[PDB]
């Protein structure tokens, strides 16, 4: 836990 | 210099190797959701698809740990980030055309440090 990632994964917005 | 540099095959010679590929592949933007492990569920149905997530973390934690003691491990777990990310995450979805843009550098990494051997 308490992890800090960047994969946005949840759609948002990725291009 | 004058040596092989194309066969690396020494767990050590290999294990940094890897270590400083993986650091560079990773530090090539494109290897920025490799980095770090997914939620597995933050993640929109990406452990769903990813029978096989694979993290650069991981990677050079497991690489760190000696576990990189043969160029294509140290692939098959880099090779694999880009497998997933490729797996699930769409060509367009900046996630995957990273795994590609990465994987790119990353070939011209191994390949110079006469890992790769497809």
């Amino acid at each position: 836990a308490r992890t800090k990632q960047t994969a946005r994964k949840s759609t948002g917005g990725k291009a | 210099g004058s040596h092989m540099s194309k066969e690396p095959r020494d767990p050590d010679q290999l294990y940094s190797t890897l270590k400083s590929i993986l650091q560079q592949v990773k530090s090539h933007q494109s290897a920025w959701p490799f980095m770090e492990p997914v939620k597995r569920t933050e993640a929109p149905g990406y452990y769903e698809v990813i029978r096989f997530p694979m993290d650069l973390k991981t990677m050079s934690e497991r690489l760190k740990n000696r576990y990189y003691v043969s160029k294509k491990l140290f692939m098959a777990d880099l090779q694999r980030v880009f497998t997933n990310c490729k797996e699930y995450n769409p060509p367009e979805s900046e996630y995957y055309k990273c795994a590609n843009i990465l994987e790119k550098f990353f070939f011209s990494k191994i390949k110079e440090a006469g890992l790769i051997d497809k």
